[PDB]
């Protein structure tokens, strides 16, 4: 629950010289990564510059500010929905 | 069926053309069905979905177009409990439910057991690499699901 809230404090700022965005703080990501049990640099690379695969190719690209905001927004709601489904199966487990 | 003395009373209450308007998948299609297919076209937007919805539905006798809002993009339907105005902006994104798969696989293999249990099923996370850009939303496809079994 706290990490779902904390993802909303991660701030992408549009950078003029590449037209992408970068992560201009470390604390917001650092708090989130500690409470997700994962790594700051691998998370920071994944959110800004993902190394995806389209079928056959490997597409290593940079995402824009609007996209990086959308990616963190989608991850927060998805982790919340996963918690509710887990809690519901945990309730059903004891009733039955 | 039992063959008693009776004569049929219409009570006038059936809501089915309202239900077909949203539900129908083939023959004249419904609101969900058009939202399902427009979703997989690289020159579709939430706006094209509404202009297609006028093409299939339009004259339908439970459908009505907006107060001339085609900018926001909205439509109206006549439900049993009243006429709702629905605003279709960011509905292809909601019907799709896409996520960054690169960050998702990091959670699958995390050093918290609880996060790793919660993100145990990554097999149906759907990559698209879609460029949300107003006016010209652009939908590439970067699909990634086991056996190709994904569902809208």
């Amino acid at each position: 629950v706290s990490s779902v809230l904390q993802l909303g404090n991660i701030v992408f700022k549009k950078e003029r010289n590449t037209d992408q965005a970068s992560m201009p703080d470390n604390t917001a990501a650092q708090k989130v990564c500690h409470l997700m049990g994962i790594n700051v640099t691998d998370f920071t690379r994944s959110i800004l510059t993902p190394r995806i695969k389209v079928g056959r190719d490997v597409v290593q690209k940079a995402q824009t500010k609007e996209q990086a905001d959308f990616a963190i927004e989608a991850l927060a709601k998805a982790k919340f929905e996963r918690l509710f489904r887990w809690i519901l199966t945990r309730v059903n487990k004891a009733l039955d | 069926r039992e063959g008693i003395e009776w004569n049929f009373i219409d009570f006038g209450l059936d809501l089915q053309p309202c239900i077909e308007l949203i539900e129908r998948p083939t023959n004249p299609p419904g609101v969900l069905a058009l939202l399902d297919e427009e979703c997989w076209f690289p020159k579709a937007t939430d706006t094209s979905f509404v202009e297609k919805l006028i093409q299939e539905q339009g004259n339908h006798a439970k459908f009505q177009k907006s107060k001339q809002l085609k900018d926001k993009t909205e439509f109206c339907i006549l439900h049993y409990a009243g006429k709702v105005t629905y605003n279709a902006s960011a509905w292809l994104t909601k019907n799709m439910d896409p996520l960054n798969d690169n960050v998702t696989s990091l959670l699958n293999q995390s050093s918290d057991k609880f996060v790793a249990d919660l993100w145990k099923d990554v097999d149906r996370i759907v990559g698209l690499d879609q460029m949300a850009k107003m006016t010209e939303s652009s939908l590439p496809s970067a699909s990634k699901t086991k056996k190709g079994m994904f569902r809208t």
